[PDB]
């Protein structure tokens, strides 16, 4: 997964392959090893969701996360759609009627 | 002969010395005006016409989202924050979340979630308003010229005699025009687009190369996302939340998600809407009717000068019959003589050779000049058995016709048309400025009304009896010193007097 | 029906030796219903001379 | 993660730690390795969500599935609690309301 | 002594000859009776207890799941089948879904999913009814036998002479009891439990070791599961959907979800409900009267036969006043002659000695015979000025006292609560059987009627009077020979003799 | 209040002189409101012989 | 960060660098060992919160508490501010508002 | 000359003997003031101005905290305490929260938190009252003594000869003050501050250099920190919560936050509230009407001894005209003769040369003795066409003038004018005290409201005539024996006597 | 407007003479009216001798 900083944070531009897997990287205080359990992970591809994932002790179960580092928190980000066919998921079904007349 | 095979047929037949006349015109029928020494007229209304239509409001029903972000704060922080939440091509909801030790911050307390993504509409509809000043109609005008009646010119590519047919648009910056018939004449036109289908409470609603028509309060109620009625390339949307579908909640992140396409609602709802069509940018209405006066001034007859045919007249098939009584005769001319007078005469034997009925064209004639030509004609049978005569000598051919019904009956049907067409005629129907056309108007309309009747009762229109008979009604009516018995005397004398005044 | 045109376009003719029969017959009953039916007579018998 | 077969069809006992990670055992047709995205998988406890995942041809991609195997269909199942605690996450917060009098 | 402070205090008088008398209890409200020989009584009702109640159904607030499975079938395969569904502790839902080649096969439609999941109740309400035949009634009898009046004797452990105080239980089964009050005698009580709360329209709600009471037209409104009672360890339950929450469905799945302790709900919805109290299975209830007929035939005195006291009283403190205008006197006497009786005199002057009031408690005595002992009495002080003298010889001693109001006042108050509670006895007040009962329950309620005020107004209860005045007013209403005077006069002539004939 | 009880009680106490000087002073009136007056007399002057 | 004793209590001056992280002071019982996880932790300024935290066995979880020390309670203090220009967050929003006349 | 360009603008004339005369000034207008002999004064108000105001309450719209402290305990330790909670410059609140193993103690209940932190007001607004006593209102007094007419002086640096201009300053300590005007002489004024603007229920609201005036009533009603006014350094704040928001609940601790700067709120809420001005510390009111009485004892006129001018008149420009039909003359005076008299007359025609209407200006006079100076003069015209003639000799000018309206109209305006002037001099308007005064009174008031008629109306001011006419109708009604007809004509002759009587 | 101004201004001038001519014309009337009609006749040639 690539790496950078922008503004003294941290962006993690991962891919659909690096998916279930931990990663190892530098930042001002050391090395961090930070592990993502991305479940909704996708291609590459426009629609891209980001989200800061929070440092936390390694003494405690993660719960509702998936995205956990131990330096500082850091933000993720990854494509969302189908087949790299430039088009998302959309399947909400809502289905909503309208007054005949 | 643009008005044969029509279902909604009427009859107008104005004053000899009354060169004014008032008629309406319905978008499904067809109007036919006739005059003693005046060829007929056929006037239809094919399409309304809007153009130049503003627009107002448009919808979105397919859209499209990228960029999902989402940013979470927990309890002894305050809101959230996000960069993305100034600009305007961004949504973002708020909301709170149950938070702990796995989540990151020790105290547990709700925190405050905020979540925004872009916003693009890939398909959308549109919604244009039509004023009155836009309408533009449009009214073909056909002479009967003896044409031979075929139906192989149907564009206005070719085939059409610019003497014989003309169209004519009628806008509302004006409304006066002037048609040149050719060789006819010319006649004039003012048409006043009033009493029509209510435009303040209908909006042209365009959609995926098909147009609709809907209702103003009912546009207004949909729920979708909308902008203000401006041309810009990216428009400030509003309440665009309806087409962005937000999930429960997550301690640390929200994912949301677009609806599909809502094709299928908008064709659901639309089920019992009104149907049109358009071209470019100019849309059609097939329903509105009008109302108009034509001047007659400079029209005359063609062949009133020619001489009579000294050929030979033959039937080109059995005569056929049309709904309103009426009796198409197609002749076929043998000869060299150039344009004569076909000689026709309907009666009710052969040796008595006395005109019983009327014509619905005036002056039938023959076109070319050619061999072996052909030739078509419009009559009115009168009710019974009668013989069709053409031509002189022992060469002339006659024809037997049988037509249905009762005199009586046809006379009061015309008399309740007429009462009906004149209480359609509710405004711009006389005139209060100057004096000297309001007695014109009242003796115009009792003869629009009554003359249908007058033409069938009052025995062959012989004109000198009738004067004779209203005399002696006014003489009855006069010697009567009893109320409410000379006035209406007087009123129907002088009723029957100009009646008998005008053409019979 | 079948006669009753005939007729009727026969007195829109010549409405005037029509109601010239017409006012003879009309005196030229007893009763009221008599000369009713002696005119409705003229009426029949007008379209044939016979 | 557990491998067995109660009536001619085969229950795979998996617990929380093989979360994301493909697994091949053996069936009459032969080796089968088959892959396991599930995203609310839980502890081993009495809670047990059970749902049978399809076989798919290799060429179609998997979409909003997070079990296949290339058998058969096979049947998996896991528990859902938080902590080990027994128990449930019943986080529905519906607040049914009742009238007054 | 326990009808002392009770602010809901009535007084009761029979007919001397007459052994039976009807009472109404009150739940917050004491009974006195008195008699010319028989010792003073006092009844109250302390608590209504029910027993043995039958259960009518339950409810579950608080429920958990476990072992949820679903199959989906997508088109060209039918409906959806499960072993679970036929077992009566497992619910599912069925529904449609999308389908399509990224779900596992290949025909583009919608399918038919199900998914169950066991139900397990881990806590529950109960819903209780109420049958007549399970109420039972606590009476509590206190005999006035000049006793200490400490309250220091609360419980039934000891401290309660068998003799002074007794306990009876009012069933359904067997509404009449016989009471033993030891030396005192014995006697006899029917109590009809009618006319009181209704318990047709009320549910008793057990919940989380509290108790309520609520309304039918509501319990069975609740939109919670529940189940009949039934006597047997797995119970079938009905209506269970409304606790679980089913997940949007997903491609081949649904997750469903349990929702958590709803007492909150409950807690506030019965806000304005009823409550109680219980004691294992058995509820109390604070509210309902009680109507009875007491039969005092064996009932007789204590110390009618001892002698009188000879040694010297003295007052333990100021005698107080209680709100009906009745005064307590606590006396200490010193000497050691046994029992004996206490002399006791009530008059206007201390020259006078005569007697001008009553005594509520009869036959004031000395329990013990100690040197120095200690005793109480209730008397009821005549309107004005009065002096109370206690004892004889050089060594009685003598008090002041004083009461405001008027005697016609208590004369009228007492017959409209008379005539009140006379009304409130409407069934069961005579009897239409045998005759000769007849009289005897008209001169009975008349009695209980106006004797009130009949013993305050006729002077000083001479006896010899009285009977002279009835006989005049008799004569003056025999000899009159107009309507409407003789009978109403000869009627209250003969009430003024019954009413002189009974005990004043 | 005072007085009215005390007499109340007197009354009371022997009906038969009470009633016997009523009825001796209702005869001593000139008009019916006089005979009040004067039966009210003797019931106040009734208390206290003096 | 300092450590200091007024009238038989410990005060802790945290500045906002020393932010998550533990510390090691001394005292009468011996070597004090006091987590830190203040969130909301600023710069100094004028503007100081102090919270004492309180001690607790170490065979149990924190529920609810951001500072732990074990010898004893230890009341932490630190300011409250935005970038050292000495001015606090007063970010409220209550939006008070006043009749009109 | 103040007075001219003013559209409020009234005429004050006393009687002849009259010294005293009363008048009323709005903050708004003027009043001119003239008599027979006496110079034309003119009085205006400038400015209300208030000063020295003690102030009431003050209020505190942004606020800073610092240092704030908490304190918790949980089960059976009682409730916290703080030292801080005994300061009054410290605010702290307390409340209830949930404990546990995880908060440091072991039973599992709710305790007890306080939290208190410092207030410091950085920024305040002021309230102050307003009292009788401090007012001081400031009049301009001019005088018509021919000058230039030139708007060059503006304030009171120069330019301001002090014998034609003063001020006065008229302060609710001292009513009473003596006006010095030079030459012309000394007047004396009483003024009361009566029936002004009531300063009971208004406020001096001072903020960020602003000020306002606000209601009482609705002063207290704002829901903010205060308190009241005390010299000091340190002041002790009220209701100091409103500006301090304090956290949901957390086991150990509390933060609290401060309000922004609450200055748009105020500026919202003070949008329809009246506006003022301020200089140091003292504020000027635009409002508030005053009533003086004028006495005028030494005053008197400065040219009426000089002699005629014997030079040239010319017009310096066309004569303008004011909205009260006056007419401004401006005159040029060519030679050197000193101070003399300008003659001027008003007449009907050239050759009648008799005066027809009266002057503004008494006594119009040249001030210096330059060679070509300039002066000016204004006179009221009568209605119709006039000619003002200036000069004598045959170097006399003459020029037209007309004036629209009529005598009557202006006459009932007037009066109109008058009667509402006596109106609100309600109070202070006649004398019951000595008599002698008190007829002076009645004449006085009945002339300054009947003067501007009787002058119009009764002929060319004969004075001779006018007096006949008072006797012949005293005697008319004299001679009448009938009921009210006697009593209003002889009050009417009285009236017209006396006003003949005085100046006309 | 144009005259009555200036009429009115006459009177006001000498109103001596003005009541003298009103008064003679007063008594030169047979009716109530007429004698109206008479003093605004003099009321009207007032201004101009001529
Ligand atoms: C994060 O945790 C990993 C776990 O092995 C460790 O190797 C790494 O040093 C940590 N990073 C730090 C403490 O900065
Ligand atoms: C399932 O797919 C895997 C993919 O490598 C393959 O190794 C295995 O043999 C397949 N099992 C079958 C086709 O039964
Ligand atoms: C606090 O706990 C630590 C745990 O390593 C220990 O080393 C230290 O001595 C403790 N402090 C005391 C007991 O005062």
């Amino acid at each position: 997964v690539e790496v950078t900083k922008k503004g003294d944070t941290y962006y993690m531009f991962a891919d659909k392959k690096d998916a279930g897997k931990v990663v190892t990287f530098e930042t001002e205080s050391g090395p961090n090893r930070c592990s993502i359990q991305a479940m909704d992970i996708g291609h590459m591809c426009p629609a891209t969701m980001s989200y800061e994932c929070p440092v936390l002790e390694p003494q405690y179960e993660p719960e509702d996360v998936d995205c956990w580092c131990n330096s500082t928190a850091a933000w993720i980000v990854y494509g969302t759609c189908t087949h790299k066919t430039t088009g998302e998921t959309r399947r909400s079904r809502r289905s909503i009627t309208l007054p005949s007349h | 002969i643009r008005c044969i095979g029509i279902g909604n047929r009427d009859f107008i037949e104005g004053m000899s010395g009354g060169t004014w006349v008032d008629i309406v015109l319905e978008h499904g029928g067809c109007v036919t005006v006739m005059s003693n020494n005046k060829p007929t007229l056929d006037f239809e209304l094919v399409t309304t016409t809007a153009s130049n239509m503003a627009e107002v409001r448009s919808y979105c029903y397919e859209a499209n989202i990228s960029e999902m972000a989402s940013d979470s704060r927990c309890p002894t922080q305050g809101e959230a924050y996000l960069d993305k939440m100034a600009d305007s091509q961004f949504v973002c909801k708020r909301g709170y979340v149950d938070r702990g030790w796995g989540n990151g911050c020790g105290l547990f307390g709700k925190g405050s979630i905020v979540t925004c993504a872009k916003f693009t509409c890939v398909k959308k509809l549109t919604g244009k308003s039509i004023q009155p000043e836009n309408l533009e109609y449009r009214v073909l005008v056909s002479v009967h010229a003896s044409q031979h009646g075929g139906m192989i010119n149907n564009d206005t590519n070719h085939q059409h005699d610019k003497e014989n047919r003309a169209r004519i648009d009628i806008t509302a910056s004006a409304p006066r025009v002037e048609v040149e018939l050719g060789s006819f004449g010319s006649i004039s036109m003012e048409c006043e687009p009033r009493s029509g289908l209510n435009f303040g409470d209908l909006y042209y609603l365009t959609m995926n190369n098909k147009h609709w028509l809907v209702n103003r309060d009912w546009f207004h109620d949909l729920s979708l996302p909308w902008h203000t009625g401006a041309t810009s390339n990216n428009h400030h949307w509003n309440n665009k939340e309806a087409l962005v579908e937000f999930r429960e909640a997550h301690a640390k992140k929200q994912t949301a998600v677009v609806l599909g396409s809502q094709e299928g609602a908008v064709h659901a709802a639309l089920a019992g809407a009104l149907e049109a069509e358009s071209d470019g940018h100019k849309a059609t209405i097939y329903s509105g009717h009008l109302k108009c006066r034509l001047k007659l001034d400079k029209l005359r007859l063609k062949g009133m000068s020619y001489a009579l045919c000294t050929g030979a007249f033959t039937f080109a098939r059995t005569p056929s019959e049309t709904i309103h009584g009426t009796a198409t005769v197609e002749l076929q001319y043998a000869g060299e003589d150039g344009p004569c007078k076909v000689p026709i005469v309907i009666t009710s034997d052969t040796n008595s050779m006395a005109s019983t009925g009327r014509l619905i064209t005036a002056n039938p004639v023959v076109t070319e000049s050619g061999a072996n030509s052909k030739m078509m004609v419009e009559i009115d049978p009168p009710f019974g058995d009668s013989y069709i005569i053409v031509g002189t000598g022992t060469t002339k051919i006659t024809h037997h016709w049988h037509r249905a019904g009762s005199s009586i009956g046809r006379a009061f049907e015309a008399t309740m048309r007429g009462a009906k067409r004149m209480a359609v005629l509710g405004d711009t129907a006389w005139d209060f400025g100057s004096v000297g056309g309001m007695f014109n108007s009242v003796g115009k309309f009792v003869h629009q009304v009554f003359g249908s009747a007058f033409k069938a009762l009052f025995g062959g229109m012989s004109w000198f009896t009738q004067l004779l008979i209203g005399f002696l009604l006014i003489w009855m009516g006069l010697n009567a010193r009893g109320g409410t018995v000379a006035m209406s005397f007087m009123g129907i004398g002088a009723m029957l007097i100009f009646l008998a005044t005008s053409v019979s």
